[PDB]
DNA sequence: GATCCCTCTAGATAT
DNA sequence: ATATCTAGAGGGATC
């Protein structure tokens, strides 16, 4: 669904064997852990500050949740991430951080898997938002929790399947441990993944940590359509589509005005009265007017809205046109994507897929008249048919469906000076081909980041977190000079010498 | 800058006849310097307009020496339009009965337009005439004529009822006025202007003699009266040690209206009596009232907000070196997607005014990137405060210029990372072959390119990107309505406007039994 | 699914950008 | 109805 | 000084 969330529970064993270490280079497993967490915890907040996180650490002395099972210890209920979570999370970091963790709570002491799972279950049932996936991070680095006692590890098993049931998804995420961590002992028959995809001993503790620790931030919005329209082919053959954005131009967060001493949210109300008396003028004793250097024309809202009416909201099909006679320099505004709705109209999706296998198939575009909703002047769009692009790790690199590519109107091409053609020698040619092969990279649509949006986000982390001084973020956008220059050599030179005059700046 | 325009307009008797389903070519001329006037008042440019007619009963013109330039009136002296013009446009003005030879009235038109901008300044001079040429002239003065708009540089467009080269729909797509009416005084008079379309201009002065109806759906009337946009001054820069001076100009960029509606009191019709206030309360109960000085900027950070002052932003504020346009390396072409472009404009880049090494080591430049199917990856940014982009520099090269066009470049926040469900693989939405080949046959059908026979050159039978956008004339016809009869509601849509945003008749007419065919092999209900 | 992200269920992970890189 | 998102409109304001 | 960045009222999607 949309409207729901992701719940997230990181289950952090406080076994004496994650306070252990094999070598003082190395973290021991529990500030590891942590550091997971804490990164964990940074990321969704830039990115998903409307999802739940939970931390619940088992095997400690002290207990504390909502059953007063013993050696359990919720440290955080289900609820958005903050910065006092945060820090509260940290003073648990690194050295002196395990000692404070291990004064404040005990550790060493027997648990129970079921009731570490039962406790989960309750923390995930008790909260009232609705969400989409109820996700359960177990930190550990013992094969078998439970190897000694059969009867406590297969009440495990029966909790574990009862929370598959459920709907509960229960991943793991080991550390490292001296003899191997070989998995499929005890926790085969409990992790929600389909299959151990490696049943191997597992030594090394970096299975998948290291996507964790890698802080990419970066909103992640969830999927919504813009438009839910309605393609017509000419009057009756009409099919269900919706329009959305692949790529969006990703803003600045809007700063929110507070009071100056409580630092509360602060409402803001717009009014408009008559400078006569005060009373609120109603927006029905008010007119719209435009004075064209001598004469006032005074119209209604109602008119000014029926003036910008042209069609029905949806997609008019104009025709084909070949794919060739759409110009790369012709862009307008970014597109957007086209993809079939059946829970509109019923049989919408053959035919778009019809549609979409015989344009792919004659290379033509389906050029239509767009307009987004009423009251809105239409434009004409091309639906550039687009394939499914599967990489070698088969993901969806590419969706299938139509690219709606805005096509400009006269008035929005604008007339240029006239310039004389200066052709160069092909000696002066080889040479900058040469200079352009030096300086030849790989391109990807996700190679560089906004240092805009990178430095506002590390200034708010610094500002929330208190930090001592905030983390510059690294520009990629700023050409190497130094590295070009060592790339090229004297070729600038040789260029230089051929094209620029010697008396030329 | 300010130009100084002369509309020369046929209103004799012979501009009065009409075939049956042809509007009268009295009426297209009519619409089309309405719509040229109400562009020029609308958008409150300062270009100078004149209106001369010839062929009208009565004869006031300053060349009216006595029996000489006889049935040419000048309607209009040069002055800022305004909306008189288009009420003499739109009503005032009633077809002659008389004839006039055009050439008199281009000497007419030489002479208002000669005449009536001294002391004045005028970067431009044109003339535009509107006639069916159908009325006898004399070709005694055609020399005189070519010689002085030649020495006084005036421009020239022939605007005619029926194109250079079904039913007839007034500003669509398609056949115009019939190719065999064209009547031997018609093709005398053609053949006279494409000899003085030649000679003024070259080759290409036979793409300035339009027909009403393809003017009504081009901005050609504006062609040449247009100002061009300013440049954008950099240096190209590859390295520490290699600069090209460059000038950027926008190409692509959408326009709206500039004019905005004010609003103000339904009794006064005056905007004073009407302001606007925002008043600040707190979000908790009893609605307290809060003064601007007692508010501070804060940010939000998950569950918590964090006071963040302007001061402080602007001195945590990213701070760019300034302006810049730096090449940060040469990738393939195929690697940038055109579905990836963003930004709201596109950027063409020359080299510097009259720069001649500039210019040159920009061809190289654009020459290497064709020759080598590359494009370059270029971080632009416009100013110092401005926010830095990273683009795509192309190279494109025309029979006449060079240019790099820049578009920008998405970051990796302005990706989205959904993930919609495979179509091909799906078993329950796979076509069969016969509703593949009904959507064969229908795409067959509805081409909008003709494949031209004899060469390899595809023909747009509907050039999209040559239509102005509908919105703005839409609205001067509304406004100038409600000037001139502030009594009655807002007028339909004209035809002509529908005409041009529909796709020519042969493609609708070739698309029944295809699109019956579609109906009839894919059944769509719409669910309750 | 492949290719999911762990900490945004139902999303692509993002992978880190790394700008240009000459070869 | 409420909340978020996205054009659109309008205004403000350094290079 | 035009343009850009920033800032405010609206229309659907989705509960």
């Amino acid at each position: 669904k949309y409207s729901g969330r992701d719940s997230l529970i990181f289950l952090v064993d406080a076994s004496k064997a994650m306070f252990e270490s094999q070598s003082e280079d190395e973290l021991t497993p529990f500030d590891m852990s942590i550091q997971c967490i804490q990164s964990v915890y940074i990321s969704k907040i830039i990115s998903s500050d409307r999802d739940l996180l939970a931390v619940v650490f088992y095997g400690t002395e002290k207990d504390k949740n909502s059953v007063n099972f013993k050696n359990i210890y919720v440290l955080q209920e289900l609820d958005n991430p903050g910065a006092k979570r945060i820090l509260e999370l940290d003073q648990f970091k690194g050295q002196q951080g395990q000692k404070r963790f291990q004064d404040m709570m005990g550790h060493g002491s027997d648990y129970s898997l079921s009731e570490v799972l039962w406790v989960c279950a309750n923390l995930f049932s008790d909260v009232q938002f609705k969400m989409s996936h109820k996700r359960i991070m177990l930190f550990t680095n013992e094969d078998n929790p439970h190897g000694n006692d059969s009867a406590k590890a297969s009440r495990a098993r029966t909790k574990a399947g009862d929370l598959r049931d459920t709907g509960i998804f229960l991943d793991l995420m080991h550390l490292k441990k001296p003899g191997g961590f070989d998995i499929s002992l005890f926790y085969r028959d409990i992790i929600s993944i389909a299959e151990d995809e490696d049943l191997r001993v597992h030594f090394e503790e970096s299975s998948k940590l290291e996507d964790l620790l890698r802080k990419v931030r970066a909103k992640e919005t969830r999927k919504r359509a813009l438009s839910r329209l309605k393609l017509k082919l000419n009057k009756d053959i009409v099919i269900s589509v919706g329009i959305y954005n692949l790529v969006q131009k990703a803003l600045k967060p809007p700063p929110i005005k507070l009071y100056r001493e409580t630092n509360e949210p602060v409402k803001t109300k717009t009014r408009t009265f008559n400078t006569s008396t005060g009373g609120l003028l109603l927006p029905s004793d008010t007119k719209r007017s435009q004075i064209y250097g001598s004469r006032q024309i005074i119209l209604e809202k109602e008119e000014t809205e029926e003036l910008k009416r042209f069609d029905d909201p949806g997609l008019m099909l104009m025709g084909f046109k070949p794919l060739v006679l759409l110009k790369k320099h012709h862009y307008l505004r970014p597109s957007l994507f086209v993809y079939p709705e059946e829970s509109l109209v019923i049989g919408s999706s053959t035919l778009f897929s019809a549609l979409l296998i015989k344009c792919l198939e004659k290379e033509v575009a389906a050029l239509c008249r767009y307009t987004p909703r009423r009251n809105i002047p239409p434009y004409f769009v091309a639906l550039v048919p687009q394939e499914e692009e599967l990489d070698d790790q088969k993901i969806q690199v590419t969706p299938p469906g139509f690219q709606l590519v805005f096509l400009p109107f006269a008035d929005d091409k604008r007339k240029m000076p006239f310039t004389e053609k200066i052709m160069a020698t092909p000696e002066q040619v080889g040479k900058m081909k040469a200079i352009v092969e030096k300086l030849r990279f790989t391109y990807r649509s996700d190679s560089f980041e906004n240092p805009v949006l990178q430095q506002h986000f590390r200034n708010l982390e610094a500002l929330a977190l208190d930090l001592m001084e905030p983390e510059q973020a690294v520009d990629l956008t700023l050409p190497k000079v130094e590295a070009m220059n060592k790339r090229l050599g004297s070729l600038v030179d040789e260029f230089k010498e051929l094209v620029y005059p010697p008396d030329y700046n | 800058n300010k130009a100084a325009v002369v509309l020369c307009m046929d209103v004799g008797f012979t501009m009065s006849n009409s075939i049956p389903g042809i509007e009268s070519p009295f009426e297209q001329a009519k619409k089309v310097i309405t719509m040229f006037v109400q562009r020029q008042v609308f958008a409150e440019n300062k270009d100078e307009i004149a209106l001369v007619l010839f062929g009208t009963d009565g004869t006031d013109n300053p060349l009216s020496g006595g029996d000489q330039y006889q049935n040419i009136t000048v309607h209009r002296h040069l002055m800022l339009p305004d909306f008189d013009l288009l009420e003499d446009i739109e009503s005032k003005i009633q077809p002659g009965s008389q004839q006039a030879d055009f050439l008199d009235a281009l000497i007419v038109s030489m002479d208002v337009i000669q005449h009536e901008t001294i002391g004045k300044k005028f970067e431009k001079r044109h003339i535009e005439i509107f006639t069916d040429l159908s009325s006898r002239f004399s070709k005694s003065q055609l020399d005189i004529i070519i010689h002085s708009l030649k020495k006084c540089d005036i421009s020239l467009q022939f605007f005619l009822p029926f194109s250079l080269g079904g039913p007839f729909r007034l500003g669509g797509h398609g056949p115009s006025f019939p190719l065999k009416g064209i009547t031997e005084q018609q093709k005398e008079g053609l053949e006279i202007v494409k000899m003085v379309m030649i000679s003024l201009e070259g080759e290409d002065g036979l793409d300035e003699i339009y027909s009403f109806s393809e003017s009504l759906r081009k901005l050609c009337v504006f062609k040449k009266i247009e100002r061009h946009s300013i440049h954008w001054p950099c240096r190209l820069t590859i390295g520490s040690n290699l600069s090209i001076r460059i000038a950027a100009y926008k190409s692509i960029l959408q326009e709206r209206v500039k004019k905005t509606w004010t609003v103000v009191d339904a009794k006064t019709l005056k905007k004073e009596d009407i302001q606007k206030e925002t008043v600040y309360c707190l979000n908790d109960d009893d609605e307290t009232e809060v003064l601007k000085e007692d508010i501070i900027q804060g940010f939000r950070y998950g569950s918590d907000i964090v006071p963040f002052s302007k001061v402080d932003e602007e001195q945590m504020k990213y701070k760019s070196e300034g302006k810049c346009f730096s090449v940060l390396g040469f990738c393939k072409s195929s690697q940038v997607q055109r579905r990836f472009f963003m930004g709201n404009q596109v950027l063409k880049v020359f080299a510097a005014r009259d720069d001649e090494a500039a210019a040159v080591a920009l061809s190289s430049l654009i020459h290497a990137l064709d020759d080598l199917d590359m494009v370059a990856i270029v971080r632009y940014a416009y100013d110092k405060r401005a926010n830095p982009q990273v683009g795509v520099a192309f190279p494109h090269i025309k029979h006449n210029y060079e240019c790099l066009v820049y578009v920008q470049l998405p970051f990796m926040e302005d990706l989205r990372q959904y993930m919609f469900s495979s179509l091909k693989n799906s078993k329950k939405y796979a076509p069969t072959e016969a509703q593949l080949n009904a959507v064969d046959a229908l795409i067959d059908s509805m081409s909008l390119a003709k494949k031209d026979e004899k060469t390899d050159t595809l023909e747009d039978l509907f050039p999209t990107t040559k239509i102005p956008n509908p919105r703005f004339q839409r609205l001067f016809q509304c406004l100038l309505h409600r000037a001139l009869h502030p009594r009655e509601p807002l007028p339909p849509i004209q035809q002509h406007i529908w005409n041009m945003l529909n796709p020519p008749a042969e493609v609708t007419t070739k698309s029944q039994i295809p699109l019956s065919k579609i109906k009839t092999l894919f059944p769509l209900i719409e669910a309750k | 699914c492949p290719g999911e992200s762990l900490i945004n269920p139902g999303f692509k992970s993002r992978k880190p950008a790394g700008g240009v890189d000459f070869d």
